[PDB]
RNA sequence: GGGGCGGUAGCUCAGCCUGGGAGAGCACCGGACUGAAGAUCCGGGUGUCGGGGGUUCAAAUCCCCCCCGCCCCACCA
RNA sequence: AGGGGGAACGCGGGGAAUUGAAACAUCUUAGUACCCGCAGGAAAAGAAAGCAAAAGCGAUGCCGUGAGUAGGGGCGAC
RNA sequence: CACAGGUCCCAGCUAGCCCGAAAGGGUUUGUACUGGGGCCGACGCCUGCCCAGUGCCGGUAUGUGAAGCCCGGGUACAAC
RNA sequence: GAGGCGUCGAAGCCCGGCCUCCGGGUCGGGUGGAGCCGUCCAUGAGACACCGCCCACUCCCCGCUGUGUGGCUAACCCCC
């Protein structure tokens, strides 16, 4: 029968399906090998750079350690400005501080998933977390979904927004320039429709029009079986 | 299909006609309890002969009849040649 | 139970033992509950009579009509022999002041009085065998009038879980009595039920003699 | 060492049913041995005399592999434990000469069913287990 | 052939462990009512309650023997 | 003190399919082909929790025989 | 065929999805302005009606539902 | 089995909790201070006469045992 599809290509490391890190410049963290307490650690805005590899504005920060690395940078920012981590850091817009000290109703970014990593939510630019509820059991934040999850106050984040938006995302023109945005990424472009690629490539259609099984599919069943609408819950939106 | 009750016919045990009682023939279960049961021990993987059950009916409207007539002068029950086809068998008084 | 507990087991000798300072003299009971209890096999069912061997200690009232050479036989063995006038009286009126239902125990009658003993004595005598029933005998002058007097005690089955037959009252050495309660369960156990401990339990108990269970 | 069996290729071939099995296809080697040769293995030069079980987490077994100096005369001169001058006792833990390998070629039966397995596996065509 | 559930007044059934001559609504018939159109009242009963037997004090349903429909399972003993 | 090599043979693992059954899936091909590690001049087995003609024997290979016999098996081919 | 545009779908990251015999690995120097999968094919005007069937998804009183476990019978033990 | 129990203190009088088909029974306080009963046998089925074990619906202390759930960390594991 059929052999592995696009997505199962995908993660084998296959090399049209691999992103370039060589022309990736990323990452933010904000140095947990100091954990997240302590007020040892200040540093200066050495720069406000585009970062080539989430195309997008970052922070280069430049820490008394000794250290560059980048934060990502907010709205408003001006080089020579103050990045100050630890507790007794002043609530200030492009300051770091733990979800303690942060008082509740200010937009916030760059928020740690588990305590000592630097962020795992909340990267992206020009988008922004709002810190809705606090209680010293749980910190309930808003994320860009509009789901409220709950994190431990031990965990380090930043005031304000990020900076940028509506350049992340914004209207493609034509096939020459958004091409340009692919490689700057990594999604598999130009790809036709399965409704006419045949029975062996793809489960749906043939080599005239018609589908060959339905869009939605089940979510127990196996592997290179996910095509179509994937996990739905429900479909279209007229009768 | 009507069959009495109680009727004389003849009995092998005593050598003589008698009367017999009819009930029915009462067939075992499985699943302990014989040779061919063992058999069917070879069904771990044994996907293509005997223990794989050979799946094809087809499978007859009819059966014959198979009735017990019981010995009242000893008890014991005999089976025997008949070729009554049956689909509505009533046991009924006599 | 004025003494002892039910659930230790004990001899048939050392179940009964005279002891009462008590007006009444020791009523005797033999209680026994059935494992694997049923009444559609008539061997499961124990409705039935046996002949104790030193009898109950007080008499069974029988009453019996009689024709023939069987009235005289019955006479024989010290019986008064009563008319079939009696059915009348029973069955007319529900009287009392002068009635004599309400106090047989149990009819003999020979075989075409029969119909008529079971339809008129069983609306008084009933239930709780006081009425006459073919299945313990209540035909037959001959067998029948010699047990009667030899002191047969009467038995019929609660369904589920229990059987009880109360041999008799102490009127006899404490040995008689256990002789009277072998009797009582060789014929529970000599009919055959299924499975284990068709006699789950036997229990001996009295008025203020020991109460005990004992083996079976 | 790990627990559980084998844990096997999966296959591309076409094959008949019944073939197939992953977990219904079972070892004949058992685990004891082949902690012997990973042990073997490491130092190339240090020889295995025999091993046991010295517990286990029930996520794991261990073993403790006893190894021995293949020169070093000491051994060598006591004679109530010597076997490690010959040559063939170079080698010896591959081929199935030890301890674990000794239980598990079913040279542990000598009496009734040692009939496949007698003088060798391979002897017969690999009738044995 | 094994198990479970429902077949009750013309219909669909309630109570079935909550037991008796004993149920309920809705059709249907009769009566108001109306110029007409229209809406709403007031009466009536049809199954000891699917069959046949037993225990029970008065059991439809408990027990013993089953017909009819439906769902899950089954030839050579 | 070791790698690596060596004409085949030997030890331990891993382990197909065309084919046969007039097809085809158990079965058959076959523990074959093929793959990995490893020893020797033979290898390995090997001095009894054995046999079981209940009697008689006392480590272990191999050849002849026991025999196409017991048993397995769409009870079909084998 | 691609295509810009349009729509529908899922997931808070110790995720979704997927690769690997295993050890592990891609998307990811990514983090919902993300990235993964289908369907349609610039722009203008529009996209009616149906969930009976088939698919997906959530729930499920009641019914049913395996092995493990438990109890009773059997068996001097075990099968059953 | 038509009788059994008691002056260690009982009916019968006065109240409390009480359930219910208001049938009638249970039950703690006390007055008391020595009987109340069944027989007759009405009643399809007979005796809180007395003596035994029981069957309905159901409730509770104690002993044994599962699962469900919440806290803990000491295993173990995911993150840096």
């Amino acid at each position: 029968m059929g052999k592995s599809l696009i997505q199962q290509r995908r993660g084998k490391g296959s090399p049209t399906f691999k992103s370039p890190s060589h022309r990736f410049r990323g990452a933010v963290k904000y140095i947990p090998l100091n954990y997240t307490q302590e007020k040892t650690l200040r540093g200066v805005v050495e720069e406000i750079m585009h970062d080539p590899g989430r195309t997008a504005p970052v922070a280069r920060v430049k820490f008394e350690n000794g250290i560059e690395k980048l934060i990502i940078a907010p709205e408003g920012l001006l080089v020579g400005q103050e990045i100050y981590i630890g507790p007794d850091a002043p609530i200030a817009v492009g300051n770091t501080l733990p979800l303690a000290k942060i008082p509740e109703g200010t937009y916030v970014y760059n928020i740690e998933g588990i305590p000592g990593d630097g962020g795992k939510y909340v990267r992206a630019g020009g988008t922004y977390a709002l810190v809705v509820s606090r209680e010293p059991d749980k910190v309930i934040v808003q994320l860009p979904s509009g789901e409220l999850k709950a994190f431990n106050p031990m965990c380090r984040a930043t005031i304000g927004v990020v900076a940028g938006g509506g350049r992340l995302e914004k209207p493609l023109v034509k096939a020459g320039k958004a091409y340009y945005k692919y490689k700057a990424r990594n999604k598999f472009w130009p790809t036709p429709r399965g409704v006419k690629m045949n029975a062996v490539n793809h489960p749906f259609g043939g080599k005239e029009h018609h589908p060959g099984k339905p869009t939605t599919t089940s979510r127990r069943a196996p592997p290179g079986r996910k095509v179509g609408h994937i996990a739905a819950r429900r479909t279209g939106r007229r009768k | 299909m009507k069959y009495p009750k109680q009727i004389r016919t003849y009995c092998p045990f005593c050598k003589k006609h008698t009367i017999h009682k009819v009930e029915r023939v009462k067939k075992r279960p499985r699943s302990e309890l014989s040779a061919g049961q063992r058999r069917f021990r070879r069904i771990l993987k044994g996907y293509g002969g005997f223990p794989r059950p050979k799946p094809e009916g087809r499978e007859k409207p009819v059966k014959k009849l198979d009735l017990r007539f019981r010995c009242t002068e000893c008890g014991k029950a005999h089976t025997r040649g008949r070729g009554f086809r049956v689909k509505k068998f009533e046991l009924v008084e006599g | 139970m004025p003494f002892d507990r039910q659930k230790i087991v004990k001899a048939v000798k050392e179940a009964k033992a005279r002891a009462k300072p008590r007006n009444f003299t020791q009523s005797v009971e033999v209680a026994v509950n059935l494992k694997d209890i049923d009444l559609k096999r008539p061997e499961n069912r124990f409705k039935l009579e046996v002949v104790l061997p030193h009898g109950r200690g007080k008499d069974v009232k029988i009453a019996v009509i009689a024709d023939g050479a069987v009235a005289e036989a019955a006479r024989k063995l010290g019986l008064d022999v009563i008319s079939s006038a009696e059915l009348e009286e029973i069955a007319s009126s529900p009287r009392q002041a002068r009635k004599l239902a309400k106090k047989y125990d149990f009819f003999i009658a020979e075989a075409p009085l029969m119909p008529k003993i079971g339809r008129y004595l069983g609306r008084y005598l009933g239930p709780r065998n006081k009425m006459p029933v073919v299945v313990p005998p209540t035909l037959t002058d001959l067998t029948p009038i010699v047990e009667k007097l030899k002191k047969t005690v009467r038995i019929q089955l609660k369904n589920n879980p229990v059987v009880h037959a109360p041999v008799g009252t102490e009127k006899m050495s404490d040995e008689e009595i256990a002789e009277n309660i072998e009797a009582v369960l060789n014929a529970i156990i000599g009919k055959l039920e299924r499975g284990e401990s068709q006699v789950k339990s036997v229990y001996v108990k009295t008025t203020m003699g020991p109460a005990v269970k004992i083996e079976g | 060492v790990r627990k559980g069996g084998r844990k096997r290729p999966r296959w591309k071939g076409g094959r008949k049913p019944s073939k197939m099995g992953q977990v219904k296809y079972s070892p004949k080697k058992s685990l004891q041995w082949i902690a012997e040769e990973k042990a073997a293995r490491k130092f190339p030069n240090l020889e295995v005399l025999n091993s046991y079980w010295v517990g286990e987490d029930g996520m794991y077994k261990w073993f403790e592999v006893i190894m021995v100096d293949p020169h070093h005369p000491v051994i060598k001169s006591d004679p109530k434990i010597a076997w490690i001058a010959l040559k063939h006792h170079k080698g010896r833990v591959f081929r199935g000469l030890t301890s674990a390998g000794k239980k598990g070629r079913g040279l542990r039966n000598k009496g009734k069913g040692a009939e496949k397995v007698r003088p060798s596996i391979r002897a017969n065509e690999g009738k044995g287990k």
